[PDB]
RNA sequence: AUACUGCACAGCUGACGAU
DNA sequence: ATCGTCAGCTGTGCAGTA
DNA sequence: ATCGTCAGCTGTGCAGTA
């Protein structure tokens, strides 16, 4: 027989010390964790004349209680309470009359003649960043930006027939105060017959008009106010820990490979901090594996960034990396650690497949968090059936992510499994419950996806508000 | 008398049936004639402050109105219905049977909805017992559901696991080899008699479980005697390449010795079920006793309207791996389908055929597929003996017993 | 004598509840905080309010 | 956990008692030592006047020196002096969850 | 860490009754009755979370690297004694360690 | 177990409070130094305790020297770092001289 | 001023000296009669 | 009585001796739940 | 491109060895 | 040096919201 | 500071829990 554990669903901190496992409910019941002083958010917008006007009526109409998809199962698509007197964010959001950008319709047909697509993405994104810089130059600076693209300007910039989009424009936009937010018209317009790229189909069905406004607003609130929506709670006896995660992204064309990373920890008061790193991550190799230098550099960086804020040094260091933990860089990691003096250490590896696919008796799949210890490799089910909902959100074959801790780590695998299960719904993107890959590798993927083509000048803003 | 005493012993026994899974049934004075004491839902030493109003009738002995083991088409009155609807707490109906001491409850509330004449269809699967208790938890919480909910009510159910343990044979055979594999495939192909291929050759030595003079000739092997080594001394020091060579040994062992010899796909992985003749059905009902035999293995699906053309034929496939999980083997399964248009010529549109049934609804047959596949492989020499996967124990259950099924 | 004063306090609370004609029925000592259940009637109007 | 096993043992022992009559009251939560008061039914009428009964319930598990034929129980002398000075006979029972072993002593 | 988790598991298992070895010579192997109402102590044991000493793997690695026999056992003993002394000085004093 | 403690403020750095005071010898005219080393627990508690040492007299003066003041702070920092597994960010010293 | 009523020997709010000064004075008072070579405890309950 | 308003709970109940009486007067209330210048 | 789920497909990586 | 065995590691499109 | 004689008391470790 095989040993197993189960975990209750972790809560999320909110305003008034409030703990809840449902971030929509916690936001709507106790407000955000850090409230804003002024009740104003100014949002920029780029688009044609039709998108600005119905965007204004969308902002007006969501302030009266747009309900969910249906009366049945009333808790995956909750009713949005609006933007008035009962808001989840307790602030108002609007488009100022100094950010009302439009696009010229002259440089299309010769782009449609298609001599080259790389030059097309270059001139289009150069015009976009030129408009955004001209907007930020004046006395009408917005907190965020909506970069809702024209349809012909997009259809012929994505499937322009090797281009790239949704992140290259950000990769040449680390110089603006507002972090941009590209929004396709799929919910902004919510009526147009959008194509489905390769498969000539009708459209991409999305959802009803509650959850879209919910997670879109949540992302907009974090990106605009600078305040943070949620964090997990500490425990009465928890030490001081930092979470670092490393991903192994490709080149701009995919011959060499580089490694991206993330960083997060707690705050001295009531908060949470999640950053990237404002530096290049060059290869010094070709095979996708770590080096001593990069691991030592990232460990020294997270230690310095913790001591800058807390005036102490953490008692625990947590690392989640997508490859083997070998002594060619573990010597550098351990040497940097006792050079600092941190006592508790953890080094966890992911992505070992075909290990266990545990089933149950009945019709539904397994619950959310059935963890099994396979004599050292702990497999856990970050997804599954889910009792407060009453339903099963998901299609088929839920993947049980497992933890292969390095033998240098000082903990048991069940404790680390519980800790990572408490570290699933903590990223500040969307309000979805299920998050298989943890946040330290999720954010590393999210920074590497924009670092894989530009690092040449224009150093990143590690504030994470331009990464969601 | 008779009826009052049998009713009070019935309420005593259903108080015990409440008590056997927590559920503190706190009684009261009998001065209402239609509601019993208030039950309070509890979860393993912690009360949950959730209460249900209970009411209990007298008894039921022998047959009654349309009494049956599964149907029980019994109808109640209508005067009491309003009396059972003029309430705030969800009043539950309770009856008691002395034949097997069981307890009847199959209704809570309808919100002023005259549904026939209060049908009580009981003992379809289980009555008010340990199984299906979340039907009682989701009562005071309505469909409005702002933030309140109920966690799963304890229970504790077993569950299967999908890797079959393997008991490997006792001996293994090595020899010297001064040849090349391209000569080996040539002499296997152009040879005269019957041949098998449950062997592999590494760069230096031999790797098999057969004679110096095999049934598949002996040209590739040397003239020297092969050496007999017990299987309990095998590569247990270093060099996982030796584990890879054992993996190729067992790979050829499973590839060239199976039950009702199949074909080995390279699209998904490993093996898949063949076709017995030119585009015919393939059932093979078999079982390991119990009371149910196998349902289907390979079916033929035709066009919707063009009856003269066949759409496709799908078979079942899986792929074992190699894991020495603490010196004990485990073959790991993945039940998948493989599609063709005749059973031998591969399909050129097999991508969206795997979806559909994978897309339509819940699993509902994965347990049966696991059971029949674990029974299929457990049936000159065989060179293999298979076992039975363990059943693990969980403290929690899904509340689908109290939920609503997918329509 | 803490059980004695608790029981006589519960009985007198029930007596003051019931002398106005209001139902109140206690529970066992297996609870924690929920010391009883009260349902209201006035001039013979016992609705199932809890 | 052990607090609810005594309550359910008392309830099902009373259900066995009420099975053939044997009018049992139980006690309040103010009791100490002796459990409630029971009587004996005579084909549908309480001919018996009164007697005292005490519950004793335990979990799954065999008793002291129990080998397929018997077991042993020890009585505290405070309880013995409590029952010896009384005006009513007392009875002692045992557990019920292995195979419902209601015994009388 | 693993010793502490197995200690908690051991206490949790043995608090719920332990079977005998066999029917051969029953008085040689009587079953443990657990810390319930049948407990042969009339008291129960609990492991409070406010005082529990977990030993880091760096110190154990340093213990397993010293070639000198005397001072390695001495420093292990002294470290354990210091942990227990700081346990005693605080407000989380246990009855038995 | 301690009855009550002061409420810590939100956002303040971690700190440990050390008093200092003096006393006589009950026969002769000398002065010692003796004090406590209080701080905040990791959970919900307060650690108020003295030190397991007695300082020497070194003259009839209510002022110490630069040989035991360093030792006292080293003991306070070691007692904090054994419990919180890190060094504090602030040290508060109260004195009657 | 915040570290004033932490003294557990009393219950008045009429406290003037802070807790570390009071604790140091009481520790010294008890330590006055302890001879050399004896056992001294760090427990605060032996001093109040 | 304790309310069910959103947010935190309401501890420290203050009870008066005029309108909190358990006489026949207050029966139906709970049945509706359904500087200075100084010198030195 | 709100995200986060599986599926399917494709490319890439390193671990052993030759006529 | 591509072919086999074995383990990853990283990119792109559909759907359905129970 | 050694060697036979007898008479008895602590360390250090392995099976086997009959
Ligand atoms: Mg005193
Ligand atoms: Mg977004």
């Amino acid at each position: 027989t095989f040993e197993t554990r189960i975990f209750d669903e972790p809560e999320l901190e909110f305003g008034d010390h409030h703990h809840h496992q449902d971030p929509r409910l916690g936001l709507s019941e106790a407000g955000p964790l850090q409230t804003f002083l002024g009740d104003v958010i100014k949002i920029g917008v780029v688009g044609n004349s039709k998108t600005i006007e119905d965007t204004r009526k969308f902002i007006e109409t969501v302030s009266s209680g747009v309900e969910g998809k249906g009366e049945k199962h009333p808790n995956m698509h909750p009713p949005f309470p609006g933007l008035g007197n009962q808001s989840p964010y307790r602030c108002r959001f609007e488009i100022e009359d100094g950010a009302t950008a439009a696009l010229t319709k002259s440089k299309l047909d010769k782009i449609g003649k298609e001599p080259d697509h790389y030059r097309a993405v270059e001139m289009a994104v150069d015009e976009i960043i030129g408009e955004l810089q001209a907007m930020d130059d004046g006395g009408s600076r917005p907190d965020v930006a909506i970069i809702a693209l024209p349809v012909k300007l997009l259809e012929r910039v994505w499937n322009a027939k090797a281009p790239n989009f949704r992140g290259m424009l950000k990769a040449k936009a680390m110089g603006l105060s507002f972090p941009i937010q590209i929004v396709w018209e799929d919910v902004i317009d919510d009526k147009v017959t959008i194509p489905q790229k390769v498969k000539e189909s009708s459209s991409r069905k999305i959802q009803d008009i509650a959850g879209r406004t919910w997670n879109l607003m949540t992302s907009l609130y974090y990106k605009g106010s600078g305040r943070i929506p949620w964090r997990r709670m500490p425990l009465e006896g928890e030490f001081s820990a930092c979470y670092v995660g490393i991903s192994f992204y490709r080149e701009a064309d995919g011959q060499q490979l580089f490694t991206s990373a993330a960083q997060m920890f707690d705050e001295r008061g009531r908060g949470f901090v999640l950053k990237g790193r404002r530096a290049r991550t060059e290869s010094r190799g070709r095979h996708p594996y770590m080096a001593r230098e990069d691991a030592k550099k990232i460990i020294e960086d997270v230690l310095a960034a913790y001591k800058l804020h807390h005036k102490t040094l953490p008692a625990r260091v947590f690392i989640l990396k997508t490859s083997r933990f070998k002594d060619e860089e573990a010597d550098g990691i351990i040497a940097a650690l006792d050079e600092a003096g941190t006592e508790l250490r953890d080094l966890v590896w992911v992505q070992e497949s075909y290990t266990a696919r545990i089933l149950r008796d009945g019709n539904y799949p397994v619950l959310r968090g059935t963890f099994v210890d396979l004599h050292g490799k702990g497999l856990l089910y970050t997804s599954g059936s889910m009792p407060y909902y009453g339903t099963y959100p998901g299609k088929y074959d839920p993947n049980p992510l497992l933890l292969c801790p390095h033998h240098t780590s000082e903990s048991t695998v069940a404790q680390l499994a519980e800790e990572i299960f408490s570290l699933t719904k903590v990223n500040w993107n969307s309000t979805q419950m299920n998050q298989r890959l943890p946040i330290p590798i999720r954010a590393a993927r999210k920074v590497g996806e924009v670092l894989k083509y530009v690092g040449e000048g224009e150093v990143i803003s590690a504030d994470y508000r331009k990464y969601i | 008398t008779a009826n009052q005493i049998i009713g009070e012993i019935g309420e005593n026994e259903v108080r015990g049936r409440f008590l056997t899974l927590g559920w503190q049934f706190d009684g009261r004075s009998r001065l209402e004639a239609g509601i019993d004491g208030i039950a309070e839902v509890m979860n393993e030493g912690q009360p949950m402050a959730r209460m249900i109003a209970v009411q209990i009738k007298s008894t039921k002995e022998g047959k009654y109105t349309s009494e049956s083991d599964t149907s029980f088409t019994y109808l109640l009155r209508t005067q009491d219905l309003a009396y059972w609807r003029g309430s705030n707490l969800p009043v539950i109906v309770v009856f008691y049977r002395q034949s097997d001491h069981s307890f009847y409850w199959k209704e809570v509330s309808r919100d002023a909805g005259p549904g026939e004449r209060r049908l009580n269809i009981d003992k379809v699967a289980d009555l008010f017992n340990a199984s299906t208790v979340n039907k009682l938890a989701a009562l005071t919480v309505p469909k409005t559901g702002l933030g309140y909910y109920v966690p799963p009510l304890g229970g504790g159910e077993d569950a299967l696991i999908n890797m079959l343990p393997l008991t490997l044979p006792n001996e293994m055979y090595i020899a010297s080899t001064t040849y090349e594999p391209r000569k080996a495939i040539a002499v296997i192909l152009n040879g005269d008699g019957p041949k098998r291929f449950d062997w592999v050759i590494n760069g230096g030595t031999f790797w098999s479980f057969h004679d110096p003079r095999t049934s598949a000739c002996s040209e590739i092997v040397d003239i020297d005697q092969v050496e007999a080594i017990n299987t309990k001394e095998l590569a247990l020091h270093d060099d996982i390449d030796e584990q890879n060579r054992f993996s190729h040994l067992l790979r050829q062992t499973l590839r060239y010795q199976t039950d009702s010899d199949l074909g080995w796909d390279k699209d998904h992985k490993a093996l898949y079920f063949r076709a017995i003749e030119r585009e015919v059905s393939r059932n093979f009902a078999y079982t390991s006793s119990k009371k149910k035999t196998d349902a289907n293995v390979v079916s033929v699906f035709k066009n919707s309207k063009d009856e003269t053309r066949v759409s496709f034929v799908r078979h079942h496939a899986f792929s074992p791996r190699f894991e020495l999980m603490a010196d004990q083997w485990y073959l790991i399964i993945t039940p998948t389908y493989y599609y063709t248009t005749n059973g031998y010529a591969p399909h050129q549109f097999a991508a969206p055929l795997l979806a559909g049934k994978k897309r339509l609804d819940k699993s509902a047959a994965l347990r049966g597929q696991v059971i029949m596949w674990h029974r299929f492989l457990t049936q000159p020499e065989a060179y293999l003996m298979f076992g039975e996967p363990p059943s693990i124990h969980l403290d929690v259950r899904v509340p689908e017993d109290g939920w609503v099924k997918e329509k």
